[PDB]
């Protein structure tokens, strides 16, 4: 018996200069996938002339996207997040804002310490759907490491 | 037009009945220069040294690939006279045989 | 192409060997795709009628490009070096078309996002042209044909007869 | 066709059994050359300084990235002469230990 459930999963988003404390997402949507990566491709083949096969590294990005109840407080600062000029900031050899989201899933304690990343996009305004009801927010990041997973 | 004694398959001087040499010509001669100059090791004329056929270091050695060796069995059919070029070439290898068919188009 | 029936589950396809010595070189190479092209020209003269004559051909040096990945930096090395080799021709051997008398004319290697680990390469090789594809030689050391040197313009230098008695002595 | 004096690890001129000096021609004098040449700290010569290699701006020094060390050895290896080039040059790193192989194709 294996427990894939979902309830319990915490996220920390954590910017160089917006939010140097950071901030934390629990508030995750309803009807859309609270948390959806991208295929991660960080390897590719070609084939030889004489039917053979090569196989070489290629640059990988991890395209996250979490999914947050329009109005709350999260929806809130990732919207503070998304209109944020990255020309409005100071350079360092590092990425503009450089955002981590440490990512709890679940109480048994797998922790992902995606960094080395920024928004890319966002809904800027709340869009409301045919039944009456504001629809799910999904704003997605784009990262430049997936290593530091723990159990 | 070549022009060759006739030989026989031991490759000496094979005499007619009445003790004369014959000279064939046109394809049986071609023919017999093809046989003959399939036969020949390299190295074997002093004066070209690098014409003949790689039969030790194109055949008969543990090789990778026998592109070599047709490229030097073509090479030594084409040196003949009016030859101008083969039609066709096997390098067919049996379990331990080295089949070699040629269609030579010599023209004449 | 059919021609050869190998029956060997080893064979290799490529092969730039070294015309001396004999060796191979770049055996690390991941080729990916070869054009041996070929090329030559007409002499169309128009005359007087309505009419053209071709008159001759001649038969333009071949050209061949190949497309490569380099898995290794010594097989990167080993391609510049090539490319620096100015001494010897190459002979390629792509699929039973062997090519003597090539030599590497250019490179381009490529470094780009999409592979980190191994570089694209692009490498063309022409043919030398010459006069007798298929020269004469002799085994024995004493029947060469002689080489004439022209004027030779003797140069000069002091040691008297005396010193050359000396070492005919010695 | 180099030619050098017979030397032991000790980089000494090593004498026969008759105590004379032995000539090395060829390959194991090219050998003996590029193991000499390698190790030459830069800046030795003076009638040449800017040859050797970089023991101590590109190796045992923080350096960031050992392609220039791998550059300063095939250029001391390329230095000798009929070397023509370098068929595989292993940079490795252990521990401490600064592996380096090479797989000289000297022209002998």
């Amino acid at each position: 018996m294996i427990n894939v459930s979902g309830f319990g999963t915490g996220i920390v988003i954590v910017s160089a200069s917006s939010f140097p404390m950071g901030f934390s997402l629990s508030k995750f949507a309803d009807d859309e996938s609270p948390i959806s990566s991208k295929e991660l491709e960080p390897f590719g083949y070609e084939m030889l002339y004489d039917g053979g096969l090569f196989a070489f590294d290629k640059a990988a990005p991890l395209e996250v996207s979490v999914s947050v109840i329009a109005g709350s407080e999260d929806d809130i600062n990732l919207r503070i997040l998304l209109n944020s000029k990255k020309g409005s900031f100071r350079f360092l050899p590092g990425i503009i804002p450089d955002m981590t989201t440490l990512v709890a899933t679940l109480p048994d304690g797998g922790r992902t310490v995606l960094s080395n990343g920024t928004i890319i996009k966002g809904p800027a305004i709340d869009t409301i759907q045919n039944t009456g009801r504001r629809k799910g927010n999904t704003y997605t990041f784009v990262f430049g490491s997936y290593l530091g997973a723990q159990t | 037009s070549t022009s060759t004694i006739r030989t026989g398959t031991n490759n000496d001087i094979l005499l007619d009945d009445n003790g004369n040499m014959v000279i064939l010509r046109d394809v049986e001669a071609c023919a017999q220069d093809v046989r003959a100059a399939m036969l020949m090791r390299t190295g074997e004329n002093i004066f070209d040294v690098n014409s003949g056929v790689g039969y030790f270091e194109y055949i008969f050695s543990p090789q990778k690939s026998y592109d070599d060796a047709r490229k030097s069995i073509a090479d030594a059919i084409l040196s003949s006279p009016d030859v101008t070029g083969i039609e066709q070439l096997d390098i067919d290898i049996t379990g331990e045989v080295f089949g070699v068919d040629a269609k030579v188009i010599t023209i004449h | 192409m059919l021609g050869i029936f190998t029956s060997l589950l080893s064979s290799r396809s490529f092969s730039i060997v070294d015309q001396n010595t004999n060796q191979l070189v770049a055996a690390d190479l991941r080729i990916s795709r070869v054009n041996t092209r070929f090329s030559s020209v007409g002499q169309r003269h128009m005359l007087e009628d309505g009419k053209t004559k071709m008159d001759s051909r001649t038969i333009h040096p071949m050209e061949i490009i190949v497309e490569v990945f380099c898995p290794s930096i010594d097989v990167v090395d080993q391609i510049n070096q090539l490319l620096l080799d100015r001494d010897t021709l190459y002979k390629v051997i792509t699929r039973g078309m062997v090519f003597e008398r090539m030599m590497c004319t250019s490179e381009a290697l490529n470094q780009t996002p999409d592979m980190i680990s191994a570089t694209p390469a692009r490498l063309t090789f022409s043919q030398v042209l010459v006069q007798n594809p298929k020269p004469i030689m002799f085994r024995n050391a004493g029947d060469s044909s002689m080489i004439d040197r022209g004027l030779a313009l003797a140069e000069d230098v002091v040691g008297s007869a005396g010193d050359l008695f000396d070492y005919a002595v010695n």
